[PDB]
RNA sequence: GGUUGCGGCCAUAUCUACCAGAAAGCACCGUUUCCCGUCCGAUCAACUGUAGUUAAGCUGGUAAGAGCCUGACCGAGUAGUGUAGUGGGUGACCAUACGCGAAACUCAGGUGCUGCAAUCU
RNA sequence: UGUCAGGUGGGGAGUUUGGCUGGGGCGGCACAUCUGUUAAACGAUAACGCAGAUGUCCUAAGGGGGGCUCAUGGAGAACAGAAAUCUCCAGUAGAACAAAAGGGUAAAAGCCCCCUUGAUUUUGAUUUUCAGUGUGAAUACAAACCAUGAAAGUGUGGCCUAUCGAUCCUUUAGUCCCUCGGAAUUUGAGGCUAGAGGUGCCAGAAAAGUUACCACAGGGAUAACUGGCUUGUGGCAGUCAAGCGUUCAUAGCGACAUUGCUUUUUGAUUCUUCGAUGUCGGCUCUUCCUAUCAUACCGAAGCAGAAUUCGGUAAGCGUU
RNA sequence: ACUAAUCGAACCAUCUAGUAGCUGGUUCCUGCCGAAGUUUCCCUCAGGAUAGCAGAAGCUCGUAUCAGUUUUAUGAGGUAAAGCGAAUGAUUAGAGGUUCCGGGGUCACCUUGACCUAUUCUCAAACUUUAAAUAUGUAAGAAGUCCUUGUUACUUAAUUGAACGUGGACAUUUGAAUGAAGAGCUUUUAGUGGGCCAUUUUUGGUAAGCAGAACUGGCGAUGCGGGAUGAACC
């Protein structure tokens, strides 16, 4: 799916709440960032004997994840989630649809 | 037709009543059909059935009319002051009917006392059974079960 | 071991023998899923009659 | 395996009559509803937003929330061994005025007429409504009217 | 080899005709439904016998197919091919289905049958009325090939038309009928005059 | 056999006694008793029915 | 009563063929500077009601017209169907009793009605 | 040598090695869903019933407006034809609308052009599934901010009916708010509100085999045996008579069809038996049936005789 | 294989009364009431939770908001039937007209294929212009009807409406029939969650004392008279 990497859309940032222009990125998760509670948590009961103590997820079916996308207002700088359905393919503002091209070539 | 047999308070066999003719009960009669056999009711098959098998609805309790002061009672509210006062309301179907039908308990016959003249009951009067409308012979049926 | 799937045999005897009941209706019916703009006003308008007759009746 | 999808098995209910599809008229647009108003639900295939659900086809309700575009009716829907209170928000087109209603709204009002009609003078002028009668006795005259007629026709092939 | 008749004798099942739900359908035995003088005219034959069942049942295409040979080679046989148009009215739309534990029964084509009524005509002969015994006796040899009771009827109609003898007669004194291919066309009391001048110019007499 | 449309031999689901054994109410119960019965004022049918009543049916005032 | 504008129901209004239409209105028509839109003042826009024409549109009529609409003791109380029987029949199925009840078919009639405002020999 | 760290380690230990199912296994998914039908004209409704589809796709294929009208056919214009561009007439949709099917749509919901981001914020209410729980999807609003259009109006994703996901954990956004419990500051961490990372066995365990060495609790809720129902199939009969039989349908046969019988075949079912009815065959011995191989007496023949073939009464008596 | 009659991990004691959704058993009488084998969810299918059915405790009242029923009025439906000289899709047969790749045959053709036009035979679970029966929604009033005017920040060009009201009028024929066995309401908990049979409708299957649905009535849970005999039939 194709959406633009530019937006006017609703920020309430309380001092625009109202339609703004904002910039489009996808989200990435983050660095696991161990010292996090659970982190905290698992190693120690991973600690010592006993073996795996948690479960281990193998049995995926998604062939795909949702998409989420930030959105920046461009004037106070705040941002926004937006999930879109999911899709397998996802570029950011690329080629926009032409539909007077002539097929040649 | 079950339901509309506790309707007509008909809720065992041999059991009677009196049914005013109109079209909202003429269904009613058609949907038990099976079940019952019924007919037009001559004045002498009332008398009889009002005097030998009549009961009053008092207080919830089936109690023997025997006497004229229980239905005055009961009834004359509407004027009916005697068992012939009562009688009157049915074989002329009167403005207080429903009051006077429904005040007496539903009618307890026996079987008849030369049997049903059939081989099969659960036919229709028509086709040689005993139930349906079998109009002017009802009368014969009610005195051999009174 | 095969058994029965589905049968809504008994279903019916089962829902009448407690007598299948109507929703038993009230005066002043909950103005749940009414229109906010209209209960918001109504609100104003209850108030106002409510001190018509306390001014008049007392 | 299954389907109960939202709109499954309504292949012929939510059709268009024959030769009568194409835009709505404007008089399911200027009928004016209020609440405590007596309605019919009947869906229209031509309008997919504010759409019964197939139950409510066929079923009458009351009017209890009037909105810009739509109607709120309450339906009783026996769930179980009980009747459950049941709230649609549906457009003007999926809905029509019950007639059952009105002519009821007349005879209040025709009510009303004999009772004043009655208050001067001739009390008790049968208000309500009476179930068909047994036919009274009559006299038929064979004057131009003497009867004939045949017996049982036999039984001829036809073919 | 075959299934006997005896399986898909009864109506016991839905109408199942070949359609975009088959696509592997067999092809009915019975291919040919008129036979005889197809091409004669009205006038021609006015007697008709109708081979007529009696039963709500099933008769295969392979029934239909050899009670019409039977039919019409005891006709050639004895009058000649052109004293007769046998047509055959029934058609085997129906297809028999054949399983062959209970897992995932559900058949395969089998054949075709045609799904009679009582009073449904099978065969209609139209003949002069000197060969009424021959179309007979062909019809009456034609109900062994079949199942179920049939009943010979002798038609009171004029040949394969809707009317009566004396209605086809009475209409045909007047130009209210016009010879056509192997039916007639009557003349209507509707439609344009300037059609009905130059279709039946015989009449207007 | 009678086609029943209620049950039968069913108890009316009030109380007719208190479950106490106080002896003094059941006095004050065969006093209400009498004057339930004896006059035709139905606040002592009122007053007898509470007699008869349980601890949570009868909440402090 | 015709006509125009805005309509209601949405063929009794539609479709085909051929005829009529005073007055008014509608229309075709005449023009391209401006606003406007085109490859093309054809459409769309503007301008003059002037140079003209009822030819078309429109309206109405004509047709053993097609279609549509209405009704029918027309088919037919037929097909079907609720209820009942220790009814018939090997069966497939069928008949009867108490009720409800079609469609096709065949005939007969009809071919828009009407609301608000304006206008017209 | 001691401790920690990486590898190796069925030598050894512990555990696991779905469910539905005309027994189980294999196959499949009828396990979460959608369309039509089965489905018996409210609704609901089963089978490993039938015909199919879903885990996608789309910055437009979402939203608004304007202009236009499609499939197909006919008639015409240099190469150019059944056909490449232009023109007219007919055309109720026979096209198109992402993807299955159904429904819907003609100054549109289709085609083209213009503008755009309402595929946005904050909550409650409602419909379907339904326990009237969750999830998914949808409906009408309210309070904002916008888009479009001259305007009314429309728009809270896809014309409608499917296209999807808890707790724990991680992560992001928001508030820049609360806490770190002796008091502060700054890092760090923990909270609140709203999303994502995923459980397809789809209300969501972390999971390979084999046992012909086997065990236990049970199950006739369930197979392998006898018996019971049925008779497709197996076997044995019948009706019709196109033909064969040199000629002659029926001496003997007999196509195309069609009506049966039997339970010595094999299928199909799972009613009985799993606190067990001894599961093949043969030997031995008795009895029963007839659909008769022989024998007794007959009828028919394409019976000259002989020998044969068909048929009747007939199971008395034999059948190595 | 053997390892004291014990061997695919001996014997003895203890943890240990190990767990068991599985089998068996579960002890006095009488009285009253009295089921379910179905919904949803579950590593769920010999189990449980949930809703339903049932008992008990009652409570608030005292003939009603009512009803496994009809009538009247007004809706809704797309099955039985019907239809194919009506659409879609099948389907038999000739007629008439016609013109192009179609027929050797003018160099315009008795002995032609498509196509069009008017007819004709037969059909549809996933066709349809029509369209029942049975079943099904709603209404038949005091929470009603009518008149007058009060509130509002909603709404209107505007008290114009909307909703809720003040005050006034109407009565046992108060707005169909029949019935009502008291009516309404709450808490709590048992068992059950293997079903099976009959009529009618109906799916798979040649069929089945087969397997699977719909409505109802039954058996289970039930004796009695009858069908000799038999859970279900009368
Ligand atoms: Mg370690
Ligand atoms: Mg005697
Ligand atoms: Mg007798
Ligand atoms: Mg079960
Ligand atoms: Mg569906
Ligand atoms: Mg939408
Ligand atoms: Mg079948
Ligand atoms: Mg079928
Ligand atoms: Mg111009
Ligand atoms: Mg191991
Ligand atoms: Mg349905
Ligand atoms: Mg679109
Ligand atoms: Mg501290
Ligand atoms: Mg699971
Ligand atoms: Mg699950
Ligand atoms: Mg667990
Ligand atoms: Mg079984
Ligand atoms: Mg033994
Ligand atoms: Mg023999
Ligand atoms: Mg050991
Ligand atoms: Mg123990
Ligand atoms: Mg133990
Ligand atoms: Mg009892
Ligand atoms: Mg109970
Ligand atoms: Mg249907
Ligand atoms: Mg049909
Ligand atoms: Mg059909
Ligand atoms: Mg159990
Ligand atoms: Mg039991
Ligand atoms: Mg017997
Ligand atoms: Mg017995
Ligand atoms: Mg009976
Ligand atoms: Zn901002």
């Amino acid at each position: 799916v194709n959406v633009p990497k530019t937006r006017k859309t609703y920020c309430k940032g309380k001092t625009c709440r109202k339609h703004t222009q904002h910039k489009v990125t996808q989200y990435k998760a983050g660095k696991a960032s161990l010292f996090a509670q659970g982190k905290r948590r698992y190693d120690r009961k991973q600690s010592g004997f006993g073996g795996q103590t948690k479960p281990v997820f193998h049995k995926k079916a998604k062939t795909t994840k949702k998409v989420v996308l930030r959105l920046e207002c461009v004037k106070c700088k705040t941002r926004a989630q937006l999930t879109l359905k999911r899709c397998k393919h996802f570029e950011l503002g690329g080629e926009k649809k032409q539909k007077g091209q002539a097929l040649q070539f | 037709p079950r339901k509309v047999l506790q309707l007509l308070r008909l809720t065992r066999i041999n059991s009677g009543t009196f049914v005013k003719v109109t079209k909202a009960t003429l269904e009613l009669l058609k949907l038990i059909e099976p079940y019952v056999a019924y007919g037009y009711p001559s004045y002498s098959t009332i008398r009889q059935l009002v005097y030998k098998r009549g009961f009053g609805k008092i207080n919830k309790q089936r109690v023997p009319l025997s006497d004229n002061a229980i239905i005055e009672a009961n009834l004359g509210k509407y004027g009916i002051l005697s068992i012939d006062d009562l009688i009157h309301e049915i074989i002329t179907v009167g403005p207080h009917f429903k009051q006077a039908n429904n005040f007496l308990w539903p009618f307890k016959l026996s079987n008849p006392s030369g049997g049903w003249g059939v081989p099969r009951k659960f036919k229709h009067f028509i086709q040689g059974g005993s139930f349906g409308n079998r109009e002017e012979f009802i009368n014969k049926l009610v005195k051999s079960m009174n | 071991a095969k058994s029965k799937n589905h049968t809504a045999h008994n279903q019916t005897r089962k829902a009448h023998r407690n007598g299948i009941k109507k929703p038993k209706t009230y005066k002043y019916p909950s103005l749940k899923g009414v229109d906010p703009k209209f209960r918001r006003n109504h609100k104003h308008a209850l108030h106002g009659t409510a001190k018509a007759l306390a001014a008049a009746k007392k | 395996g299954k389907s109960h999808g939202y709109r499954s098995r309504t292949r012929y209910m939510f059709q268009r009559d024959f030769r009568k599809h194409g835009a709505v008229h404007l008089s399911t647009y200027l009928k004016v509803y209020k609440v405590g108003d007596i309605v019919d639900i009947k869906a229209n295939g031509s309008i997919q937003k504010g759409m019964p659900h197939k139950f409510y086809q066929g079923k009458t309700g009351v009017v209890y929330n009037v909105t810009k575009s739509s109607v709120g009716v309450i339906i009783n829907k026996m769930v179980g061994n009980r009747y459950l209170e049941k709230r649609l928000n549906l457009r003007v087109e999926h809905i029509k005025h019950s007639k059952c209603r009105q002519e009821f709204l007349e005879r209040v009002k025709a009510n009303a007429a004999k009772r004043a009609e009655a208050k001067a003078q001739g009390v008790a002028v049968q208000l309500k409504r009476q179930p068909a009668q047994p036919r009274e006795s009559r006299i038929v005259s064979t004057e131009g009217n003497v009867p004939q007629t045949l017996a049982p026709v036999p039984y001829e092939t036809f073919i | 080899a075959r299934r006997p008749a005896r399986c898909y004798r009864y109506q016991k099942n839905k109408p199942y005709p070949k359609s975009r739900y088959n696509r592997a359908v067999p092809d009915s035995k019975i291919r040919i439904y008129d036979l005889g003088k197809k091409k004669a005219t009205v006038d021609e034959f006015p007697l008709c016998v109708h081979l007529v069942s009696n039963e709500l049942e099933q008769l295969s295409s392979e029934a239909l197919e050899a009670a019409r040979i039977c039919a019409n080679k005891y006709m050639t046989t004895v009058s000649g091919r052109d004293a007769f148009h046998l047509r055959v009215r029934v058609h085997p739309f129906h297809v028999l289905r054949i399983n062959k534990g209970m897992r995932g029964a559900w058949g395969k084509p089998h054949g075709l049958a045609a799904r009679v009524d009582i009073g449904q005509i099978i065969f209609s002969v139209r003949t002069k009325d000197s060969n009424k015994d021959v179309v007979v006796e062909g019809l009456r040899r034609a109900r062994y090939k079949f199942p179920g009771q049939q009943k010979i009827i002798l038609s009171k109609k004029w040949g394969f038309t809707n009317l009566d003898r004396p209605e086809y007669l009475k209409k045909r004194e007047a130009g209210e009928v016009k010879d056509d291919g192997a039916f007639v066309k009557f003349l209507s009391k509707k439609g344009s005059l300037e059609n009905n001048i130059r279709e039946f110019p015989e009449y207007f007499a | 056999g009678i086609d029943h449309t209620s049950k039968q031999h069913k108890r009316s689901g009030h109380r007719t006694a208190p479950k106490s054994d106080n002896v003094y109410l059941k006095l004050l119960v065969k006093l209400y008793t009498f004057l339930a019965r004896r006059t035709d004022a139905p606040f002592n049918k009122v007053v007898l029915k509470a007699l008869f009543l349980s601890k949570i049916n009868r909440p402090p005032v």
